[PDB]
RNA sequence: GCGGAGAGGUA
């Protein structure tokens, strides 16, 4: 995996600096971002209120 | 909102009692057989009347004089 | 899935919810209700052969209520051999089971929006639509016959304001792509005493979307039904 | 049969009834709300309050008779969100999830009109309700009568339940977030920036902070 | 006794890419002005997309025409894709009529004067017939922010026409914006920073107009803050 | 195009130094934006007059001890970073303070300038014990914007001063303290509109109304280039 | 169309 993010050329770590969208100001101690694999479940709450 | 009753049970320290007297002024309250003595906020009758009951205007004994008065 | 185990192909394919090729060939014709391939020379019969026609699902219901629909992936002149995937399933891309979809997530407490096992979402999300999925109700109005006489599913219903009958037909029944929201009349029907009470269905409370089909099954086989 | 036995009678419909003026839904964060309050859906709200709404509109005269404010309800127009905020104001609602335990299982709130179709619940009663955001659901029910509020807002409210009944202990205290924010802030670090200087009070740490 | 923020250079490196720099920035204002416009131009900048459309042999966004290969459903999603620059009306009425074997992109739309297609080469739809023809027309609306079908609903205002098929309305350019504040070497000044903005959009809000008009919102609210009633 | 202003400025100015200010109905999002941009004008870049320097005539660094004082030299410096003063003209004024007998050396005590006024005549700045009570000092005032620490200035004092001069961090910007909160507030229709409540606290000088008021204007001044839509 | 069986799921 590391290999990989170095091939792609991001931090070898998998954690990223990131700035706070309502503020601007960074977030001290880089935060682990990047693309996970999520589902919507058939628990929807529309049909569950 | 009134987040807290806490001075109200201080006043009547059984804590149960305090709804029923409670209870008996926010209906003649509602049902408009009489009026707040606290100028109300927009406040809805009961907490009228728990904010008249902190403020020790009104307890048991009182409604008992006025009513028979 | 950008991570995945190798496993998704064989779960779509094993599963019946994709069109698979059973002589390869070559793709004759492609549209989004069915895929037509003129088969090869090789496995082409010798005797009534003729080419392969595969009919496409478009818009069920399953039986969670959940859309069962089938997307070409082949384009008009691909070749295709026997066991390639022509058309995607339901949750199914090109072959490979796609049960969500993969974004971009950070790890962080963000004023505890996700305080407990809560999840924080973006506008992007839904502005891309990608959350999106139809889902499909079935309702059913009879009509049986009575002792004091047949109910009927005429147009004509008591004490219905001419606002509910604006999207009913002349028989009685929905348009086909009429979009209806909860308490609309779907069907006209007329419980006999002979009217003056109905016992027309209706969309349930609080539910809305667009009616995309209408069936009708008449053990009488009447001459003159018009959804017919 | 009838009688003995759990799903029978006595345990199910004499001491496990069904009660009206209830809804059900599921449960959010909302780290904005006070101790005391619970973000409710609008249309929820609606579906609840429904004769409250009826007789509120009845006394202003926007609706002549019962059946226009049902009507009136019906369609939901602007008047009717109105009336709703206006006798949502001091109204309290019970909040209950699935296994109540012990008391703390059920609290009341003062609920705040919102958008969407979930229950935001306040983080830190999430603790007494055992509750987690993963799914769980939670049930609304309203008190009727004058003697119902009084008791709902004086002994049942979440606010004068801090304490647990079993244990002298609080039973409100901060989960995981707000545990985890507060360690990170006062931990310190042997060298930063900053290090060592001399501040005038806390109102300037902020000022060097920000 | 203040310096004041010129727009200089707005490099241009794509047709929908480009970076624009501010030079003259007091010490601390690059973040504050660096962060205001990322907010104003994320959130408010006004564009046009489409809002409804009508094919003809189709009654509900769930059919199918013969010989194309998306379903209408795509059709509709690739459209909301659709970048568009609209000049002058607020709704314009676009039409689409392709007919033979082929990609139907954006560019085969009838061309109309005040209406500016940005990417020709948009993909809307495959015809896969000879014979199979497709017409559309398209209503375009400016509007500013992201406004649903769902929502517009209480505002149906005659949907009657079953033909008519709502597009969930993307009513912004801007699709990223990130800005870096870095020395700004002036030939007589120690510490002075400059602020650059790289954007990325659909391609119809040129940058200058983007910036200026964020700019101008921000000094709109800003005025609203210079009086204080206290009354 | 069109777009929604705010309709109310409610100010509850308890303790004329402490404003809290509410704004309704903002634009979705535009709280957070607005809110932190006056934030941070107001926070880093003010300007203001503020102590940077002290002289002593007693004590040659900051961890010596003077007889008599029961103060320690660090406390008369937090003393000294309270000190609100407005001056009208001069850029950097040095004023003096000489006292003796029992009591508390408060900013009173200073000498009476022209153009220069202390806000909090009453602020405490020293405590002298009997009989000797001899304090005398030379604090410099100076016009600058934001907060400057001393640890930067004295990183770069290359230019080597004379034995006594003791650096002071310089408190420019007049606001002690800054937060602002955004919540939700409604247009009867329209839910996706947000309040903005601003607490500040200021340091006498200015009150806190009109430091926002030159903060929204500073802002405006910079961004005065490109609006134009008039 | 109140009920009750069987199956599955949620917390
Ligand atoms: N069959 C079941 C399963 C669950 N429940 C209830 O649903 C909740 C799930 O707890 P849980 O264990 O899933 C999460 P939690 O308890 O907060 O610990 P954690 O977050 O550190 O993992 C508990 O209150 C259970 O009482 C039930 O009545 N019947
Ligand atoms: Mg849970």
């Amino acid at each position: 995996i590391k290999e990989l993010l170095k091939l792609g050329d991001l931090p070898t770590s998998g954690q990223i600096r990131l700035y706070d969208g309502r503020t601007g100001e960074q977030f001290e101690r880089p935060v682990t971002v990047g693309y996970m694999y999520m589902l919507k479940l058939n628990h929807l709450v529309d049909d569950k209120m | 909102a009134r987040v807290t009753v806490q001075d109200a049970v201080e006043k009547i320290g059984n804590r149960f009692d305090l709804v029923l007297v409670a209870a008996r002024r926010a209906r003649q309250m509602q049902v408009g057989g009489k009026d707040p003595l606290v100028p109300e906020e927009n406040d809805k009758t009961t907490v009228i009347a728990l904010r008249e009951i902190e403020e020790g205007l009104i307890n048991n004994q009182i409604l008992d004089v006025r009513e028979r008065q | 899935p950008l991570v995945g185990t190798g496993m998704e192909r064989a779960v779509a394919v094993d599963s019946g919810v994709t069109a698979v090729a059973k002589r390869g060939g070559v793709v004759q014709y492609v549209d989004a209700s069915r895929i037509v391939i003129k088969v090869n020379e090789d496995e082409m019969y010798p005797g009534e052969a003729g080419i392969d026609i595969y009919n496409l699902t478009k818009y069920t219901r399953s039986n969670q209520n959940t859309c069962i629909n089938q997307m070409p992936c082949v384009s008009l002149g691909e070749p295709v051999e026997r066991g390639d995937v022509l058309a995607d399933g339901p949750s199914t891309d090109l072959g490979e089971l796609a049960l969500g979809q993969n974004m971009r997530v950070a790890f962080m407490p963000w004023n505890g929006y996700n305080f407990e096992d809560s999840i924080l979402v973006s506008e992007r999300v839904v502005q891309e639509d990608r959350f999106t999925t139809i889902h499909i109700q079935e309702l059913a109005c009879v009509s049986r016959d009575t002792k004091l006489g047949p109910e009927e599913i005429t147009a004509d219903i008591p004490n219905v304001g001419e606002a509910a009958l604006s999207k009913l037909d002349e028989s009685g029944i929905v348009y086909i792509g009429a979009e209806v929201t909860g308490g609309d009349i779907l069907v006209g029907k007329v419980t006999p005493k002979s009217d003056v009470k109905d016992s027309s269905l209706r969309v349930p409370n609080g539910v809305s979307g667009t009616v995309i089909d209408v069936q009708v099954f008449t053990r009488d086989g009447v001459e003159k039904d018009k959804r017919a | 049969d009838m009688i003995k036995g759990k799903q029978g009678r006595f345990r199910q419909n004499l001491l496990g009834k069904r009660v009206d003026y209830s809804g059900r839904s599921v449960i959010t964060v909302g780290p904005y709300l006070r101790l005391h309050q619970c973000g409710l859906p609008k249309k929820m709200a609606l579906e609840l309050f429904k004769p409250f709404i009826y007789g509120k509109l009845e006394l202003r005269g926007l609706a002549t008779t019962i059946k226009a404010a049902k009507k009136m309800v019906e369609r939901e127009e602007a008047v009717v969100w109105d009336i709703l905020d206006e006798v949502i104001r001091e109204h309290p609602v019970l909040l209950n999830r699935a296994p109540t335990l012990h008391r703390l299982g059920i609290q009341a709130f003062e609920p705040v009109l919102i958008e969407g179709k979930a229950i935001q619940l306040h983080p830190l009663v999430c603790a007494a309700y055992n509750a987690d955001f993963d799914g769980d659901q939670m049930a609304v029910h309203v008190p009727l009568t004058l003697e119902a509020q009084l008791e709902a807002r004086a002994l049942m409210m979440s606010t004068n339940n801090i304490l647990s009944p079993a244990n002298g202990e609080p039973i409100i205290v901060p989960s995981q977030d707000v545990v985890l924010g507060l360690y990170y802030m006062t931990r310190d670090c042997v060298n930063a920036k900053g290090e060592g200087m001399v501040l005038t009070g806390p109102k300037e740490a902020e000022r060097l902070y920000r | 006794e203040f310096l004041k923020p010129r727009l200089v250079d707005i490099e241009q490196v794509s047709s929908t890419h480009a970076k624009v720099t501010l030079e003259p920035l007091e010490r601390g204002f690059g973040h504050t002005l660096g962060n205001a416009l990322r907010r104003i131009l994320l959130s408010s900048m006004p564009g046009c997309a489409v809002t409804e459309v009508e094919i003809d042999g189709v009654l509900h966004e769930y059919s199918t025409k013969e010989g194309v290969q998306e379903d209408i459903l795509e059709i509709l999603l690739n459209l909301k894709g659709l970048a568009v620059r609209v000049q002058g009306k607020d709704e314009v009425i676009l039409t689409l009529n392709k007919s033979g074997i082929g990609p139907v992109t954006a560019a085969d739309i009838t061309h109309d004067g005040d209406v500016e297609i940005v990417k020709p080469q948009h993909v809307i739809c495959h015809l896969t017939d000879e014979n199979a023809s497709i017409s559309m027309r398209i209503k375009v609306q400016r509007g500013r922010g992201y406004v649903p079908a769902s929502t517009r609903i209480h505002s149906e205002e005659d949907e009657r026409p079953i033909g008519r098929l709502l597009v969930d309305a993307c009513y912004s350019p801007v699709e990223r914006i990130a800005y870096n504040v870095e020395a700004a070497r002036v030939e007589q000044r120690t510490d002075l920073d400059k602020l650059v903005i790289e954007m990325e959009t659909n391609g119809t809000i040129d940058p200058e107009e983007a910036i200026r008009r964020a700019a101008t919102i921000l000094a709109e609210q800003l005025e609203a803050f210079v009086d204080l009633r206290d009354v």
